[PDB]
């Protein structure tokens, strides 16, 4: 979850989702068996 | 920047926290 600039040795690496196709809502449920 | 967990025990009690931390040698938040 860190936000820094992204040197590729080509800024900000966090794009925004524009409001592409209509946005899901995924769970996933994982057993300790 | 990044995320860190702390595994410290206080004469009683173990108290274990993953957060955004300021670390000291020689606040926390998210
Ligand atoms: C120190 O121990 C007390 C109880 O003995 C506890 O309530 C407290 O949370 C402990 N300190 C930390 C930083 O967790
Ligand atoms: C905590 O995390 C969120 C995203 O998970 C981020 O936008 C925010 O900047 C972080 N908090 C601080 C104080 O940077």
């Amino acid at each position: 979850i860190s936000n820094v600039p992204f040197s590729p040795d080509c800024y900000w690496p966090l794009n925004d989702y524009g409001f592409g196709y209509q946005p899901y809502r995924v769970v996933v449920l994982s057993f300790e068996l | 920047k990044s995320q860190s967990v702390i595994i410290i025990n206080n004469s009683t009690n173990v108290v274990i926290r993953a957060c955004n931390f300021e670390l000291c040698d020689n606040n926390a938040f998210n």
